[PDB]
RNA sequence: AUGUGGAACGGGGUAUUGUAGAUUAAGCCUUUGUUCCCAAGAUUUG
RNA sequence: UCAUACCGAAGCAGAAUUCGGUAAGCUCGUCGCAAUGGUAAUUCAACUUAGUACGAGAGGAACCGUUGAUUCAGAUCAUUGGUAUUUGCGGCCGCGGAGCUAUCAUCUGCCGGAUAACGGCUGAACGCCUCUAAGCCAGAAUCCGUGCCAGAAAGCGACGAUU
RNA sequence: AUCAGACGAAAAGGUGUUAGUUCAU
């Protein structure tokens, strides 16, 4: 409790991470996304040569105890227009999607089954019946706006979680003009967004999230800083855990699933440190507010070997396939 | 002992000073608007700044002199530095 | 990048996992699991435990780097 | 001394007569006979091992152990006369 | 210093504008002294007044 | 022995295993000192985290038998960087200071007294020399050149203080000038 | 609050200890397996 | 206000620094905005820089990168050691997976201006000069911003359904 | 006044003013 800033330490109400401060944008910057909702797939120590001129580990093999985040693609079904006012930053209007997925419709509700599935139905009528009204809303946004964000939601069904309400949160469309921001939002409407496009594996990411409660330590929304990305592995990619050095094919998921999380079947990212919250918890990955110019972010990442052993218990083999031939024929 | 290297950029708008008494960090000074700085070939290591605003020229000269200041060194012993030599009307 | 062999469990020793011990006689011992390290500490005979592969069974020049050599190594 | 690359208090094997498998500390020839981190020599070289393997040696050069495993570092042997007696071969 | 300072002065010398600035600063020193006499506070104010009175007398 | 830049430490010879054709160099340290160490295949590799070839590679122009305690992958990279005639052998011996315990010059391999005959032959085979087990820092105390001058500011480690090539030698920045001249006379 | 419906087990996987066995997720994963209940039960709400 | 951050003065050769101050840092919802507070880190180093400006030389420059040592906070149990109601297991022991915890582990941790001291440039009074009376400034671990932490239970906006 | 004023360190200093007086040129 030394840090007076956190005192009085009280648990964050919203489990989902909140992007309180988006990075500054400019017209020259292309329209793109900063914050990406994700889940704590797990964490695993992986070896990597440390390429840093002037460092004492310069071109030296060092094991990197790091963390892997489950990041399913990002479907966007809404846009918000924020207009700057003397009182503050006010939302001019919200334009959701003509067709909303079941998951995002579950978010608006507390339960899906008891209700008569009436979430945004009459809206879906006026959107389809009168597209010109939506055009006026977009026209109103373009003429009067400085900040434009999108109401993108997660696909829970792709994730191995009992969660069914799609986690939704505004993401600024940084770059370009407001009209250009709206044009990109309108064309990417009702479309998924992959985190691999958002982060180039070398860009600077400050992960924000809510930590794990303890029997007011825990459920604290805390913004981690200086956690560089090393690999955005795809779910369909069977070579994500097998880099150039370790060409032996393997999946980031340890055999028998991650510890207290499950298996990973979607896009995942790679970063060091520890993220606030245990496995299978909602996390937000956003671009850094400040352009961190330290050589830790500047240095290229050439990961040497991913580990996938049975972290639960004591795993002596990272993948079953090699252990089949390495160890003798089983009695079965 | 160590000669000072002067580089002109943006038609003399930006002046870079390097190797100032062995310094490995280059000092960059931006001149005020309406003032152009050039290196005169008549006198070696001579910089001539011409402009229409006398105050801007004087401020630019003071900034250049302040940038090339000896720190933690004897003024009497170490006399290296950049100072204004002469000033007057262009025409 | 070479996978070491466990001294007790006679299994592969991945980086990070396991325990590595150095003896006074310049001997390096690797354990694939904490149980193997505990067994080695307890002076358990590797041939006396059927879990180890040693009991079950009993019951360096460098070359010039080349593309063809790498291909031959990949084939092997 | 009779004539710190790794993190503080790292598990360093006492190569000296102490013979500890992993004693709290580190860089080779720094005492510390060996370490995971490279000991950047002033002559532009390095010195390290697979993990921390720092032998027991007092700051005054009177090494606690006189049975340094393998060859002790020549810089360590020169800095610590007992380390030279610990291992006749000075690395 | 001393012999070294004299040798440096004979060989290199010193900036003449600094001497002109020092003379200009000398005039500013008189203005600063008047300002300092009006800016001294606490015990320093009594010490400055005592020093000024002693210098005047 | 020509004085080479080695910063504070005078043991440039331990850092770099100078030789006519296998002048192994120093890596992971001062850039200026490492360049002087390179100045004859400059094998500047931190094999096993140790780039002190003159203290960990028993050999000469014909090749340096680096200790097997050093990483094989880095040694293989050093061998690839080194010329093909220079054989980077592995000295699997208790004395990990191959260069510093064995003065494996090209003409004669002054191996460590603690080093076994097979280890002595390995250093001799790498440097194409005759194995001779002698004290056990023969490489450090005696320059490995194909005059017992106390190199490195009077230090008893002459070879460690001043590197000796097969046809030349390289002293440290702070190495004794008289010893370096003596090493030059010994190395002709 | 009638279907990836969930909840349970039957488990598998799983590592543990340990000399293979049992627990086998309990905050390890997971189930083309099974049954149960339920297109709820009330309350609040202009 | 001991050190330190900042500079000024002093031979202060440089290192080593000292002193001077400045400086208290140490209806039901769904999704957002931020009035207001606390508070971005925090204490210091060495190598590189340069093994050199200075300096007879040696010892050692500003700035740069690196290695860091911390405190505190932020995390997590992957690495890490245990605790461990798998109290699970084999023979009361031998221990223990998961989970959690750690100066017991692995780790991550700020900002740009205003200016203070402080020294200015230019420029009156005092045809000039003159940190200054007009102006333009440089310059601080300070302050303010900033970032983070909350969120006006009696703040607000957008959007959905609506007995 | 960048502590006014308004309702003892206090004596004095002020490149602090306001009115200025007197005396020198």
């Amino acid at each position: 409790h030394g840090s007076l800033g956190f005192l009085p330490r009280k648990r964050a109400s919203r489990q989902r991470g909140k992007v309180k401060a988006f990075p500054k944008d400019d017209a020259s910057k292309p329209v793109h996304l900063t914050a990406f909702l994700g889940y704590k797939a797990g964490m695993t120590h992986i070896v990597r040569d440390l390429d840093r001129p002037g460092s004492k580990m310069h071109k030296r093999e060092i094991l990197e105890a790091v963390t892997v985040i489950e990041t399913p693609p990002m479907v966007v079904v809404g846009v918000v227009g924020y207009v700057e006012t003397p009182r503050g930053l006010r939302s001019l209007t919200t334009v959701w999607a003509e067709h909303l997925s079941e998951e995002v419709k579950r978010r608006f509700y507390k339960n899906w089954f008891k209700s008569k599935k009436k979430a945004f139905t009459k809206y879906a009528k006026k959107y389809a019946e009168s597209t010109q009204s939506i055009n006026r809303e977009l026209e109103r946004i373009k003429k009067y706006c400085s900040v434009v964000r999108v109401l993108a939601h997660t696909q829970i069904r792709k994730t191995p979680l009992a969660q069914k309400k799609a986690h939704l949160m505004e993401i600024q469309v940084n770059g370009g003009s407001v009209a250009d921001k709206v044009e990109w939002a309108r064309e990417h409407f009702e479309k998924t967004v992959d985190i691999k496009s958002t982060f180039e594996q070398n860009e600077m990411i400050d992960v924000i999230g809510v930590t794990r409660g303890k029997g007011n330590a825990g459920y604290m929304h805390r913004t981690q800083l200086n956690s560089k990305i090393y690999r955005i592995g795809a779910g369909d990619d069977a070579k994500n855990a097998s880099t150039d050095f370790d060409a032996t094919e393997k999946r980031i998921t340890p055999m028998g699933g991650f510890v207290r999380y499950g298996v990973v079947e979607n896009d995942f990212v790679m970063l060091n440190g520890a993220t606030p919250g245990p496995v299978k918890r909602v996390l937000t990955l956003r671009k850094s507010l400040l352009t961190h110019t330290s050589r830790k972010a500047l240095e290229p990442v050439s990961l040497k070997w991913i580990d996938t052993a049975s972290k639960f218990g004591h795993g002596r083999f990272q993948t079953p396939a090699e252990a089949k031939q390495f160890l003798g024929t089983l009695k079965k | 002992h160590f000669p000072i290297n002067i580089n002109l950029t943006e038609n003399g708008t930006v002046v870079e000073i390097r190797n100032f008494l062995g310094e490995r960090i280059t000092r960059v000074i931006k001149c005020l608007p309406g003032v152009t700085v050039s290196i005169s070939s008549a006198v070696k290591d001579e910089i001539i700044l011409e402009g229409n605003s006398l105050e801007n020229v004087s401020q630019s000269a003071a900034n250049i002199k302040q940038i090339c200041n000896v720190r933690n060194k004897d003024i009497r012993k170490f006399l290296d530095g950049i100072y204004v030599s002469e000033r007057g009307n262009i025409e | 990048m070479r996978v070491h062999t466990c001294y007790f469990c006679s299994g592969p020793v991945y980086p990070g996992h396991g325990i590595m011990f150095v003896r006074n006689d310049s001997k390096v011992f690797r354990f694939c699991r904490s149980k193997c390290h505990k067994n080695f500490k307890m002076k358990r005979n590797p041939r006396k435990v059927a879990w180890t592969k040693a009991y079950r069974k009993a019951h360096n020049v460098p070359v010039r780097y080349d593309r063809n050599v790498i291909a031959t190594t990949l084939n092997a | 001394a009779s004539g710190l690359g790794l993190p503080v208090q790292a598990i360093m094997n006492c190569a000296d007569n102490s013979g500890a498998k992993n004693l709290y500390i580190a860089s080779c020839g720094d005492i510390v006979v060996r370490q995971r981190k490279a000991w950047r020599r002033k002559d532009g070289v390095y010195l390290y091992f697979e993990d921390n393997a720092g032998v027991i040696v007092n700051p005054k050069g009177e090494m606690k152990g006189s049975a340094i495993t393998g060859p002790v570092a020549k810089e360590c042997a020169d800095l610590w006369p007992r380390i030279a007696s610990n291992a006749g071969t000075v690395v | 210093q001393n012999e070294y300072i004299e040798e440096s002065i004979r060989k290199h010398g010193r900036r003449f504008d600094h001497e002109e600035r020092k003379r200009k600063k000398a005039a500013r020193e008189a203005h600063d002294a008047s300002l300092y006499a009006q800016k001294t506070r606490g015990i320093k104010a009594k010490l400055y007044q005592e020093k000024r009175r002693k210098e005047k007398i | 022995a020509l004085r080479a830049q080695f910063e504070n430490s005078n043991e440039i010879g331990v850092f770099s295993n100078l030789t006519n054709s296998y002048a192994l160099v120093a890596l992971g340290g001062s850039e200026n000192f490492y360049s002087v160490f390179e100045a004859v295949p400059v094998v500047h590799t931190t094999i096993g985290g140790t780039r002190i070839i003159g203290r960990l590679t028993c050999g000469n122009r014909k090749g340096l038998l680096v200790p097997s305690s050093t990483t094989d992958n880095e040694l293989q990279h050093l061998r690839n960087s080194l010329p093909d005639p220079v054989k980077i052998q592995r000295v699997d011996e208790r004395l990990s200071a191959l260069g510093n315990i064995v003065a494996c010059n090209d003409y004669v391999a002054l191996v460590h007294p603690d080093i076994e005959r097979e280890t002595e032959e390995i250093i001799a085979d790498v440097l194409d020399v005759e194995v001779f087990r002698q004290t056990v820092l023969t490489g450090s105390y005696c320059a490995l050149s194909n005059v017992a001058g106390t190199i490195n500011r009077g230090s008893d480690v002459i070879g460690a203080g001043l590197v000796v090539n097969d046809w030349c030698a390289f002293a440290g920045l702070d190495t004794t000038a008289t010893e370096l001249a003596v090493c030059e006379s010994i190395f002709k």
